[PDB]
């Protein structure tokens, strides 16, 4: 077979991304997986004249036993953005945020059979450390389109098409998006036949090598800012009020306050009970209708990042909105869960990063309330996915918490 | 002897030639010394004569305790040489290797010089030796091996001895090797006989690789000095120190002694530095005289007394648990000692770091878990069993109410004081018959001054001016005099998010001597509530402070 040409971002290097050290049982999994990839010409083993580096991983994956690689080409992906995303972008759909159903399906296998510009081949190089640094670390290149590298679902295109175009064909209402080493598969049909068009999807996959998880867009509605109902209200509680009313507008248009603050005029005790003027009723009133509704005015910007913002509310609960500028919330949602901090935000990242996929056809940057270093010693502990979206540390703001409980 | 192993294709970086650096005309002497080395060189393969008609050039020199050197300057060939993969991507920590039961080092003959370089690079390896006097030509050679100095060197040395021991490694798994520059050290835990037997044995396969290896006789006996260590078969410590006696101490005998006592700590438990430390805050000179504070002559004395007497650590077995203990030493301090059988002490450490500006002891336990559990990935492959000095339901309220997620691994309480406990605690409402103060700060950036305030509830007010601040400080200020003036209980509402997220973190330690004070005044507290409210709006008591408080400050 014949190889597509790949070059870098102009006057860009390649990735030269330090591995993090890893457990013992990952590192053997991975002297394990790669020995066999080796053998059958997948990578090979590279000298000391390769200067580059990308980080690798092993995760379990859902319901999984068996060890699963994981290379993070998140810099080679930024070095090639105009490689998988200009020149070779993969199109997505509108409507598959719209079916009722969506199956995921895992389609990386598909990537080994075609192979690897020469040329290119250096820049998927990676290492397998060993523990204390007792040995050198093993150093291997890919020759094949390697998985979690953006550039190999861009190249395989014109084989997808072909492999799923009769399928396709018979099933006109079906909408099927690649991203990654994943298929993203919806419909409206009833689960029984739809879970059924799966399986057949899945024969013709057979056939040409290829070997889910189920989603449903459609019912992923609201999670708006809720105001308190009730009767009895202090001086506290009407601050409180206030403070989150004073910032659910910024977001949201119409937000009035004047009459919940002529309540507060003096120098009260906060355990004061004050009875609501009708006037200032009305006011929360509107607002409470305010708040049930959309943003308006805010709309998707295809040239523009997504960004995620979490915030840890307490007892398994989790709150987080997506946006490109900050207060124009294109989603917002929440995520509930043997289960620490870590692997319920690890949960809730993977949650958030796949609706987005499906939304957008593209990964939020994240911005996770965690001390890097136990983010950074602990994710792969518990990630599944095939992916990985980029991520920062934050220090959540004390109110912005309770404006999103 | 040079290898027969293959060799490693090189490049310059992208868009660049080889070096053109013309030759400085040298004395008679240094070209004599000079012709010397490299006919000897030329008659053993490692050079090779050229032409005119290659173009490149590096400078050479000669420099002479009575007996001549030749120095090649490979700065403008280095700068145009690709970049290669790291030769090393850590060093192990002698806490981590296994005991062994013989174990030797063999230093290779000659390193760089048995191996071979890339047939198309070596013409970027052009030098000249001058003619006397630059009259005349030079005499030109270029290099058949890994030259002294060379950017790809190292690695490629070391690439090569890598393939070169794979052979035998196959043939030996119970044999461990460790590649180290040009040294090589060989463990195993065979009887004596056997193992000088095996030593042998791979000191002829060096040999046919074209490797030469001291023989027994010539090669050294445990302890091994490597890397600053000291290494016995069966055990380790770090390489003698001696923390010298001064009449005066400069800045630099305290950075000396302070790089001492911090390698120390790796097996010297309790080894403290921070009042050695705090004396090179500021600082003059490498050479101007430190007169030591009393704190800094107390922790030198106790890391004297610590240093008397060897102590040593063991190896890793890792059939074993690891487990890791962590005591507080005092404010910022702590040290942490990592075992597999009571008390008999692969390794420690100590750990200070401030992370923020504000804090406490549940954070910077949790923050020496951390870092302890990140080394210990690195030394052992696995996690350790955590003994620390804080109790489950310490742990489990702040980690369970606080806004940022963590996980630690397995742990259990150990009575060892100071245990880690939590100052104070914000009440989660208002507090009955308590008065309330609205408090308000205001700061004019132009002129730098500005006013901290309150007006309660209950009648009073006040109002103090402050005069190189910042609105920050003000509202700050403003917390510290309601605190001040209100006995126990009391209920405080202001606008400032700073100083309510500084507060509701629970801090027990501050750079700002500020926040210092505050503290002081919350833990004296029998009951406070904290709350916060957006500024300008007609909200009650706020409405007011702040025009009292904005008064000729805005
Ligand atoms: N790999 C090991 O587990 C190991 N263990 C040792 C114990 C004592 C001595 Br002396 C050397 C050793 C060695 S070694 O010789 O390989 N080498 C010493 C420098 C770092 C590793």
């Amino acid at each position: 077979i014949e190889t597509v040409p790949v070059k870098l971002k102009p006057g860009m290097d390649g990735p030269k991304v330090k591995q993090w050290p890893l457990t013992e049982e990952k590192i053997k999994a991975l002297v394990e997986i790669c020995t066999e990839m080796e053998k059958e010409g997948k990578i090979s083993k590279i000298g000391p004249e390769n200067p580059y580096n990308t980080p690798v991983f092993a995760i379990k994956k859902k319901d999984s036993t068996k060890w699963r690689k994981l290379v993070d080409f998140r810099e080679l992906n930024k070095r090639t953005q105009d490689f998988w995303e200009v020149q070779l972008g993969i199109p997505h759909p509108a409507g598959l945020k719209k079916k009722k159903s969506v199956t995921v399906l895992d389609v990386g296998d598909a990537y080994f059979s075609v192979p690897l510009d020469e040329d290119f081949r250096k820049y998927t190089a990676f290492t397998i450390p060993s523990i204390n640094n007792e040995t050198p670390g093993i150093r291997y290149q890919y020759n094949v389109l390697p998985q979690g590298w953006k550039g190999s679902p861009a190249i395989f295109q014109s084989s997808m098409t072909k492999i799923l175009e009769p399928f396709r064909k018979q099933n006109p209402d079906i909408v099927i998006y690649q991203y990654m080493d994943d298929l993203y598969v919806g419909s409206d049909l009833e689960i029984g036949q739809h879970r059924t068009k799966i399986e057949e999807l899945r024969q013709h996959l057979l056939r040409w090598g290829l070997t889910g998880y189920e989603l449903h867009p459609d019912k992923w509605t609201v999670q708006p800012i809720v105001l308190p109902e009730k009767d009895s209200w202090t001086v506290n509680d009407i601050q409180k009020l206030v403070g989150k009313l004073n910032w659910a507008s910024q977001i949201y248009p119409g937000i009035k306050v004047r009459q919940l603050c002529k309540l507060l005029r003096g120098t009260k005790a906060l355990t004061e009970v004050i009875p609501l003027t009708e006037e200032a009723e009305l006011e929360l009133a509107e607002n409470r209708e305010i708040l049930k509704e959309p943003v308006h005015g805010v709309y998707y910007d295809p040239s523009k990042d997504l960004i995620a913002e979490i915030q840890k509310q307490g007892q398994g609960q989790w709150t987080y909105q997506i946006y490109q500028e900050p207060f124009k919330n294109l989603k917002t949602g929440k995520y509930a869960r043997h289960t620490n901090d870590v692997k319920q935000l690890t949960e809730a990242v993977q949650k958030i990063t796949t609706e987005s996929i499906v939304i957008w056809g593209k990964t939020p940057k994240f911005k996770l309330p965690i001390q890097k270093e136990t983010w950074e010693t602990w994710w792969t502990e518990y990630w599944q996915a095939t992916w990985i979206p980029e991520w920062e540390f934050v220090n959540t703001p004390p109110l912005v918490k309770l404006w999103y409980q | 002897p040079i290898s027969p192993i293959e060799t490693v294709p090189v490049k310059l970086k992208p868009g660049m030639d080889g070096p053109k650096v013309k030759q400085w005309p040298l004395t008679e002497e240094k070209i004599k010394a000079l012709v010397e080395i490299c006919t000897e060189m030329e008659k053993e393969g490692k050079i090779s004569k050229i032409g005119p008609e290659n173009p490149y050039n590096t400078p050479v020199f000669a420099i002479k305790s009575t007996k001549w050197r030749k120095l090649v300057d490979f700065r403008e060939l280095n700068k145009r040489t690709q970049d290669f993969w790291e030769v090393q991507l850590g060093i192990p920590h002698p806490a981590g290797l296994k005991k062994k039961k013989s174990v030797t080092v063999l230093d290779v003959g000659d390193a760089y010089f048995s191996v071979p370089l890339d047939e198309d690079f070596r013409k970027y390896t052009a030098f000249t030796i001058p003619s006397i006097n630059n009259e005349t030509p030079g005499i030109r050679y270029q290099y058949n091996v890994l030259p002294q100095g060379w950017k790809g060197s190292p690695a490629i040395f070391q690439s090569s001895m890598t393939k070169i021991l794979e052979p035998f490694r196959k043939q030996n798994p119970d044999i461990v090797i460790y590649q180290y520059m040009d040294d090589l050290y060989v463990g195993s835990d065979l009887e004596i006989g056997q193992h000088r037997t095996k030593i042998e044995e791979l000191r002829q396969h060096l040999l046919r690789w074209g490797l030469t290896t001291p023989d027994k006789k010539h090669q050294k006996e445990p302890p091994f000095l490597w890397m600053g260590y000291e290494l016995h078969p069966d055990k380790w410590t770090v390489q003698p120190i001696v923390l010298p006696e001064k009449d005066s101490w400069t800045v630099n005998d305290i950075q000396k002694l302070v790089g001492k006592l911090n390698w120390a700590s790796q097996i010297y438990p309790g080894i403290k530095v921070r009042q050695l430390c705090k004396l090179l805050r500021g600082t003059k000179a490498l050479t101007e005289v430190i007169p030591l504070t009393e704190e800094a002559e107390l922790e030198l004395a106790e890391n004297r007394e610590i240093l008397k007497e060897p102590v040593h650590g063991v190896y890793y077995d890792p059939s074993k648990d690891l487990i890791a203990e962590i005591q507080k030493q005092g404010q910022g301090q702590w040290t942490y000692q990592i075992y597999q059988e009571p008390f008999k002490n692969l390794k420690t450490g100590k750990y200070a770091r401030m992370r923020g500006a504000h804090t406490n002891d549940v954070k910077q336990l949790t923050e020496a878990v951390q870092k302890i559990t990140t080394e210990s990935i690195v030394i052992w492959g696995k996690t350790p069993k955590f003994k620390l000095p804080i109790q489950k339901e310490t742990w489990e309220t702040w980690w369970t109410e606080y806004w940022q997620a963590t996980w630690i691994p397995e742990w259990e309480f150990v009575n060892t004081p100071p245990l880690v406990k939590l100052w104070y605690q914000l009440e989660k409402e208002p507090i009955v018959g308590a008065e309330t103060f609205y408090v308000d700060g205001a700061a004019n950036r132009e002129t730098k001054l500005g006013k901290a305030g309150y007006v309660t509830n209950r009648g009073r007010q006040k109002v103090v001016t402050l005069t190189d601040t910042t609105n920050q400080k003000t509202e700050l200020q403003a917390i510290y005099l309601a605190l001040q003036d209100s006995g126990l209980e009391v209920n405080i509402v202001t606008d400032s998010q700073y100083a309510l997220g500084i507060i509701q973190a629970q801090p027990d330690q501050s750079e700002s001597e500020l926040v210092n004070q505050i503290i002081e005044q919350l833990i004296k507290k029998e009951k406070v509530y904290l709350a916060w409210v957006p500024a300008h709006k007609g909200i009650g008591g706020n409405e007011q402070v702040d025009k009292l408080v904005s008064a000729g400050i805005r």
